[PDB]
RNA sequence: AACCUGGGGAACUGAAACAUCUCAGUACCCAGAGGAGAGGAAAGAGAAAUCGACUCCCUGAGUAGCGGCGAGCGAAAGGGGA
RNA sequence: AGCAGCGCCAGAGAGGGUGAAAGCCCCGUAGGCGAAAGGUGGGGGGAUAGGUGAGGGUACCCGAGUACCCCGUGGUUCGUGGAGCCAUGGGGGAAUCUGGGCGGACCACCGCCUAAGGCUAAGUACUCCGGGUGACCGAUAGCGCACCAGUACCGUGAGGGAAAGGUGAAAAGAACCCCGGGAGGGGAGUGAAAUAGAGCCUGAAACCGUGGGCUUACAAGCAGUCACGGCCCCGCAAGGGGUUGUGGCGUGCCUAUUGAAGCAUGAGCCGGCGACUCACGGUCGUGGGCGAGCUUAAGCCGUUGAGGCGGAGGCGUAGGGAAACCGAG
């Protein structure tokens, strides 16, 4: 295999539409052709009408923010046991973003359904129904404190 | 600086063009324009006079400025390039197997 | 594939080989119009209608002059003044992923292995970086000219070498590149430096 | 460069799981007096634009 | 030449009017500095009985938040590196 | 220098010149050497300046119109907001560690910190200056300026601001004769080329002319176009071209418009210049790679067109709810 042909495997041609010819998109050029076409125009993406936008709908958002801001709160994170049964052993906080689900969220939240594994899960919170099924799987430890 | 070249006045062959063969004594290096003089080009000045001074200038057809790297200097062979070995002492040039 | 033809004084040899199975073609497409944009230098510069040495005086009234109607001798339709949309300094360059330029290393040495124009040695016999050294050595390995080499090995001596050569790229076993395996017809390198390549994806 | 998310946007409108824009309902805060307690019950709601919907995902996205 | 710190400090403009706002501490004026300038040994940061001068890059992040809550404006710690 | 015959160096086959197209002729290139002098220099060595200890008792000291409070303010993400903090114009006004500040009005607890003195390399920006390189320009481009340009020239002045590059391998730049006062030509001569003859390579279009073929003085026109005829022209032949007499038909171009040949717009003509780009972030689509995973940013190392490491971070896996919270709810 040689440098005569990789040519882009038939099918990304950079083609762009140039509009300044004779014939296709064409004096004009580009849907044009009315008034109002100069550097653009005041949106449309929200604005416009001169009316008022639609930000008739109204802020129910409170609680968005005083002058401080957002509070030092911990930040428990939801992950499905059935994303957890995969592998095993004695599954942590550690070992659990240690693969790819958490982030770095701290506070783990292991939860949801399927089918729990007979293992040790160590985790920062349970749900009542993970608990159970689990109960009826190994052990489970709750949190370790603060 | 640099503008040494290959050869001064003396014994120098020519593989130049219509010259190709022809060997003569370089009788004048001109470094500003990096071309040199033998017998060969003779081109003939029709012109009269080259300075107002004097009766008439002879159709003289002497000597013109030849580029330099169109002549191969020359000792006991047929014209080298230039290599330069040093003595005890001071440095002069030695050709690809002889001297001087 | 598996069969790769190893030069060594015991005789001739072959080693097994890991190499991917199937080629992709644009794959190994793209890695090298990364590699041939990555390198290329954002320089063609042009200056606006602004970065012109002009001055910016309305050039006549545009009132019941009869003359056309102009600002500044810069305006674009203007000659000399600023070029309309003119090429500014850029990064050609973006960031393959790497989970790409290898499966691209990969197919383009695995190319040449079905190709049979690979050659792993290690009897570099042509030592001591002497050109006249290397071409009688590359003659015994087969190299004749007729087919332009890479040759990718750690030992600078052997490089220097064939260095100079017209129909050779040298290289290290670091180098390595989607491109310059498909510049040549063949590809030669050090027992070494295949042990360092299949070190990254083998 | 870098679209800033339009900040009197999300102050009063949330983007769901699906991708629909749900928004809060107008005409309750000021019209009141007597308003039939159908009324303000049906103004507690939440609900779905349709166009603008779309309008709307465009001003955000980051968020 | 440009860059830098400090002293001063615009309006067009955008808000599809226009005052707050924006354009912006930009333009420019001034003074001073040097190959740089500034900044700097915590009356710090801010929730870890924890980080630990400063400078810059990346990120955090269009986030926290600011705003005729309109136009728009826009951080910090922490993490990565010099 | 090409074509060819046979050779050769290469740590040098980057590049450039040589009358055309040279690894080998030239200058270089790769490799390696070099400073009386000035300059530079903890990278190395040496020295100094300056620095190093415990317990106990004493209650001395520890940056003042400052802290702090209030009024008017700025800076900050903070536009007076629940408005702290740093900064300070105006007024009042401490304390020496059983002290003062800060932790977002404030109080209590608990923690952080030592204001009101000062200096500090490095990383950083920059590009007059020198060097390297270009999917940069190639004389209406590229700096305004390739050129005796910030000049000519315009303005009182600040200031503005051009045009203009090319013989040739070499001046070998046309002796002499001829017409002519000169300019300028005609021969001769140089040169491979002179229709490369000097603003001279290339020589396009408009535009101006000279010779020839066809054609016109009863003919009415967007000038063209069908049809036939005559003439003139290449061709054995059939045919092809040039022209245009007669008949038929025929309302220029763009633009702007309900509507144009329009007595609406714009253009004398030719040549050159001239207008949907780029960065970052979106949203589709598309071609790929990987897939409950995908992917690095800055940098570090390497390269001198060589990539690799770098998971910080990012998007994704769980949603609802204003939140507290809960969670395939």
């Amino acid at each position: 295999d040689l440098r005569p042909n990789p040519g882009a495997n038939k099918r990304r041609k950079r083609v762009g539409r140039g509009p300044g010819s004779g014939h296709g998109k064409t004096a004009t050029r580009g849907h044009k052709g009315q008034k109002s076409r100069s550097g653009g125009l005041k949106d449309p993406r929200r604005f416009e009408g001169g009316r008022s936008t639609t930000l008739m709908r109204l802020p129910k958002r409170g609680m968005q923010g005083q002058v401080p801001g957002e509070i030092k709160r911990p930040r428990y994170q939801g992950v499905n046991l059935k994303d957890l049964a995969r592998f095993e052993g004695e599954v942590t906080p550690e070992l659990l973003v240690r693969a790819g689900l958490l982030k770095k969220g701290y506070r783990l939240k292991i939860l949801g359904e399927g089918e729990a594994k007979p293992l040790k899960v160590v985790a920062h919170a349970f749900s009542k129904s993970a608990l159970e099924k689990l109960k009826a799987a190994g052990g489970e430890p709750v949190l370790l404190e603060a | 600086r640099v503008k040494m070249h290959v050869k001064k006045g003396d014994t120098v062959l020519v593989a130049s063009g219509k010259y190709k063969g022809r060997v003569g004594k370089v009788k004048e290096v001109l470094p500003k324009k990096y071309a040199v003089i033998v017998e060969g080009v003779n081109i003939v000045k029709k012109a009269v006079r080259v300075s107002p001074k004097y009766p008439q200038g002879g159709f003289i057809e002497k000597e013109a400025p030849l580029h330099a790297s169109k002549v191969r200097p020359i000792c006991p062979a047929c014209g080298k390039p230039t290599r330069v070995r040093k003595k005890f002492l001071e440095n002069g040039k030695k050709i690809r197997v002889c001297a001087k | 594939m598996y069969q790769i033809p190893v030069l060594s004084p015991s005789g001739r040899r072959e080693l097994a080989a890991d190499l991917p199975a199937e080629i992709n073609p644009h794959l190994l497409w793209e890695v090298v119009r990364w590699q041939l944009a990555k390198r290329r230098r954002g320089t063609a510069s042009t200056k606006t209608r602004g970065e012109v040495a002009y001055s910016g005086r309305k050039i006549w009234p545009q009132k019941h002059t009869g003359r056309a109607r102009h600002g500044d001798i810069g305006a674009p339709i203007f000659v000399g003044g600023g070029v309309v949309f003119g090429p500014k300094p850029r990064d050609y360059s973006y960031t393959l992923p790497k989970k790409v330029r290898k499966k691209g290393l990969a197919m383009a040495v695995a190319d040449r292995a079905r190709e049979g124009k690979l050659l792993l040695v290690e009897a570099f016999a042509g030592v001591n970086g002497k050109t006249k050294e290397f071409l009688a050595w590359a003659k015994e390995a087969g190299l004749d000219g007729s087919e332009s080499v890479l040759l990718v090995t750690g030992n600078e001596l052997v490089r220097r070498a064939a260095r100079n050569l017209p129909w050779v790229v040298t290289l290290a076993p670091e180098g390595l590149n989607v491109y310059d395996i498909v510049r040549t017809e063949r590809l030669v390198m050090d027992l070494d430096a295949w042990e360092v390549f299949q070190n990254r994806i083998g | 460069p870098k679209m800033k998310t339009h900040k009197g946007a999300k102050k009063r409108v949330k983007i769901t799981a699906s991708g629909k824009v749900v928004a809060m309902k107008t005409g309750k805060r000021h019209l009141n007096w007597q308003k039939s307690g159908k009324e303000i019950r049906q103004k507690g709601r939440k609900f779905v634009l349709a166009k603008p919907e779309a309008e709307r995902i465009k001003l955000l996205l980051p968020y």
